[PDB]
């Protein structure tokens, strides 16, 4: 249950503060909403940074590419903050934030791994030979995006994602996926 | 200066006033050479019928007028009660008054 | 969880700027919604372009043709933007935009392939002759539509779509399905 | 996600312009809604036409006949427009519009075929004879209605609908189910 | 989707002019709604007729008799119009309108058949003989109501209803279930 | 589809102090009925509360909750039977204020002893407790119907030994209702 | 359906008079709702009593203890009324009202029995030892609360609640679960 | 059915008083809701305490760490109150409130145990070794968090959570998970 308080929820109030939440599995339903929100926030004020909070377990590839293109298109800078995890697709989204404005809370984690096709795609050999080509293209594009945004080489990225790579916030920062590890703002502690 | 002004499952002098009010009728009868007497039961019934605990003695005057003045005037016009006679009011038995 | 209040839904804001979002499967319900929106926007301002956003995996054929006829009928020019993917029927809708005003983000993919049957139609051999004739008619209609909206002979389209053909944005521009590939407009990037 | 925009939806605006959308399978619910809308619009302005957009895969027979009787009953004329397809019963509804006011979009599809039982009725032979007689009655009624509204004989309709008959907008216009095939009204396209 | 207008939808509008729509199965919910509507309409104006549009495939027997009693009890006179079909229980309700104010559209259909038990009732022979007595009672009650309202005799109704009897509007008029078959009002066809 | 007007018909009935027991008797419906009864009693204790019954029966404890609330409130209760009153509902129908229990001519009442639907497993030492409880509930229904129909619990027990169906008139002769509603039509 | 009146519905009116309705099973959702209501009512007017209507078959044990702690914590006096039944946890809640303000309608029921493990818990013997010790702790706590509120001794409660004990209103009053058996108020036949 | 009042809900009223409610299993949906609420309450008044009621059986580790980081991140101090139980993840959250401001009702229970992978993860040995390393890392991280917030050596927590450990409010206060066990504030009891 989510309390309300014009009736507005916490999510709407944060949206009015230029904050977006990618806290669900990435797919068309979530991607279209994220895109509409990004476009609206850019229209309202394009010189103000949009904070995107990422706590996703992953999702599809086409949806990731939609969100990525919108993030890289809007005039406003995007600031990604990873809270609990950024697994697979979301990892790219975390690395796609504006250079210098990629953050992860200290206990956040990132998980980068090569694309996988859960389930069986059946058909003649002449159809599987096309599906394999498309999947290889998708994997290569993921590597190229990660290498463009992390500064590594597509070959190094390809080798590192051969199997599930789990990175902590410090390890991700050293890897290029994020820039700074958020420090706690609590006044009592400091 | 004078000024005047549960939902469910919870549990767990008037005779003097009547005499004063009938004083006017008694006096008017006396001017007619008549003496009105009311029994204790009659006064009790009059107070019961005409006294509203919620509204006080407000409906008492009209009650006296209904039960005594109307019947008494009718009897006077019938000539069954003549000057010099003592008019005694009693109650019998919901109940009902009677004049002698 | 889309942010809105009682209704400033971001889709309302998009529609108020003459943007229709085809972000789901192309079926009867979504088709009817799309035609209602196109007609409403044409009535509101017949001489202002209507924008369509296509992130759809395609769907039925009759629904595609409903949307296509409405797009061609309305007095206003239709500008189609492929964001994410435009697969199967949606591809035609992407190519059906007004020539010049067909666009796609750099990482979008367009999938063109021939009509296929969702399941098995059973019956006497005569009923199957009728159904097979209808399916051939539908396939030829698809080839003709794409030939009309891409500038290529129906024979070339038939040869190319005999098996799944996946095109990046640039390959789609060369193929004729779109006209421009959007360039990112982020300010800090320049 | 159907946006809004007084606040109204696209369907409310279409209704305000006297347009009824039969975009679902014909059945009791949709039949009742269409009848209510027809009655309401006819009361609002009896002498003004009511437009019926048809994109439907067919449906029941009693519901079809309810909608048909309501269309033919109201004071106002009915103008039927086939949007993406009109199959089974929706084809009868499309042909039931006023002559001269039935039209289809260029790429629409009409599908006329005889009534088909959905499933099975099990029972004694004395009940199956009754059911078969009723089914034949309904088939003949469909043929008679289409004959009346297309100008063809009942025998020709019976022969044609024996098996699924798929028609394009032009073939439907030739057959007699529609009167005009809609023309595009894009300004840029005309000026080119 | 039923479109409203200016905040009254078509059903509310019909209700303003004293029309009750029995377009669903005759069961407890529909029976209670129809009683409530009939009582409200009677209260608003007892001396004005109440119309009942029937398009139902019939249903329960107790619900039938409840609606029937409420119809026969209301001070206003009920006029029943059959649209599409009035089968099983609904037929009785159509026959139970005020004599002289029962109507059916030309292509409507009426179905009459004796009550039938849905499913199987299991028990000892005593419970089953009690149930059989009750079912005979219900059958006889339906026969009596139909004979009362159609002018036939209970025996003729029994013989006619042995096996499902399907009547067109004209046949229903000649059977005594309705008084007149509605004529079209269109002017183009006049 | 229930059409509103201006409010729904059920709000209009409730304003006139009418409660509709049109569903199965269970905890949800029992709570709704109790809340409505308490609200109506608070608004105007003197005026009577009507209660329409078209239900196929239901649980026993929910029956007893509704029954206690009906008897408790200051307002008089008037029960109508409409189309059916089976099992629990029958008791509630008989639980209206005497002289104010009526039924429509073609209504139907159905009284039978409580029956367990399903099987209650367990040791014999627990099934003895369950059997004793079931007998207690059955005797309680016997006693309630005997109180409200003026018949001995023995007679009511013998009658309800097997499902007993009554028309409105037979129910009246049985003490479950007081009047059978004559039709009100002006013609 | 639950009719509204002028606007509010019966539960809101009950709440406005400081009445809480525990009419469902005792689980986490109902427990949280009951605690929220108790705290709000305590804030509104601490001195005034809060009434709890109990008609429920029981439910969880930790939810029971949450509701019980909240009831015993708030600054206001908690009156309890058992309407149809108070089985298992509910009985404790019924017995946990303020001494003097625990009531039950004449035909109410009160079922008290020892905690029972619904379903089957599996695992090694070293885990089941812990689970059994926890179950024993819960049982002892239930007996302790019942003894504290009914005035009896914990041993007597343990003997009595071994098997399902069903008490009527008067038997409950003798046992100490309640204090008064509500008497009817009906003016007629007072 | 939760009764509204004149309007709001009890939950809206509590939120207006800065009282978040974690009454369900700790998963991504609940984590997102709680994080949004914490951010909103921090925005409205960063200098005021935020109360968090904990009645939950636990849940995912990543959601736990999201909520934990958000609690440790916002400027407002957090006060946790355990009502019915705080099991698995919700125990860590209970210990994550600001020191001195962690409370439990007298009859609450705190269940702390090591992470357990309900379900089966299949794959090659080369993937299972990675998964096992990750699970060990998360277990050690939970031990470090509890050691930090309870003043106990991580080895002590590791030995203690080897099997499910259930603690009453008093035993939790002795352990370090909470600071004070709430006392009833009923007026009648105090006056009697």
């Amino acid at each position: 249950i989510l309390p309300s308080f014009k009736e507005s929820n916490p999510y709407n109030k944060l949206f009015e503060e230029r904050i977006i939440f990618l806290g669900v599995q990435v797919d068309d339903a979530s991607a279209n909403d994220i895109m509409a929100q990004l476009l609206v926030l850019e229209s309202l004020d394009p010189d103000r940074d949009i904070t995107m909070y990422i706590n996703s377990p992953g999702g599809g590839f086409t949806s990731l590419m939609a969100i990525y293109d919108t993030m890289q298109y809007v005039r406003a800078d995007i600031q990604t903050v990873c809270l609990g995890q950024a697994a697979s697709a979301a990892a790219v989204l975390l690395a796609a934030g504006t250079p210098g404005k990629r953050m992860a809370l200290p206990n956040a984690r990132v998980l980068i791994h090569q694309p996988s096709l859960s389930g069986v795609i059946q058909g003649q050999f002449s159809d599987l030979e096309i599906q394999a080509a498309e999947i290889e293209r998708m994997r290569t594009l993921m590597e190229t995006t990660l290498a463009r945004h992390t500064g590594k080489d597509a070959g190094v990225i390809r080798k590192d994602t051969d199997r599930d790579k789990i990175l902590t916030a410090e390890e991700a920062k050293d890897y290029g996926i994020i820039d700074t590890v958020l420090e706690y703002r609590k006044l009592s502690a400091q | 200066l004078i000024f005047t002004s549960g939902l469910g499952f919870s549990k767990g002098e008037i005779i003097r006033m009547v005499d004063l009010m009938i004083s006017r009728v008694a006096g008017q009868l006396k001017s007619k050479d008549m003496a009105l007497v009311l029994t204790d039961a009659a006064k009790a019934l009059l107070a019961k019928r005409g006294f509203d605990p919620v509204l006080g003695a407000r409906p008492l005057r009209r009650t006296i007028q209904r039960e005594i003045e109307d019947q008494l005037s009718e009897k006077i016009l019938f000539e069954e009660v003549g000057p010099g006679q003592v008019v005694t009011v009693d109650v019998d038995n919901d109940a009902v008054f009677t004049f002698t």
